[PDB]
């Protein structure tokens, strides 16, 4: 009915109206890293 | 779950191009390219210095 994750979260359903199964893939995320020069030097930055 | 790997700044590729260079001037140069510029020498006659 469910597959399990190492931390005990969901990995995988089978759904209750249609009996397929359906992964879970947790919602895109990630670090922000702003690369910058000194604000004395420019306000401008890039986004890793 | 809040994980993540870094990449390291050299790429494997780049620590091989290192060791590649450490070993060129090792055999081309003797102990002298660590003193400044590499300095040829024969490898005959570096392993007799
Ligand atoms: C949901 O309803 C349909 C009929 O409308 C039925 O075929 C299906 O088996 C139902 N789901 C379950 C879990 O029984
Ligand atoms: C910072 O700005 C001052 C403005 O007088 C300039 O003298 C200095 O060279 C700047 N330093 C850098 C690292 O941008």
């Amino acid at each position: 009915q469910f597959g399990r994750d190492i931390a005990d979260t969901t990995d995988a359903v089978r759904d209750p109206q249609t009996l397929e199964i359906l992964d879970i893939t947790p919602c895109s995320f990630g670090g922000v890293s702003v690369i910058t020069p000194g604000t004395n030097t420019s306000n401008q930055v890039a986004v890793l | 779950n809040g994980l993540t790997v870094l990449p390291p700044l050299l790429t494997d590729e780049m620590i091989a191009q290192y060791t590649s260079a450490l070993l060129a001037g090792t055999i081309t140069s003797g102990w002298t390219f660590g003193a400044g510029a590499a300095l040829q020498i024969p490898f005959a006659m570096q392993m007799a210095y």
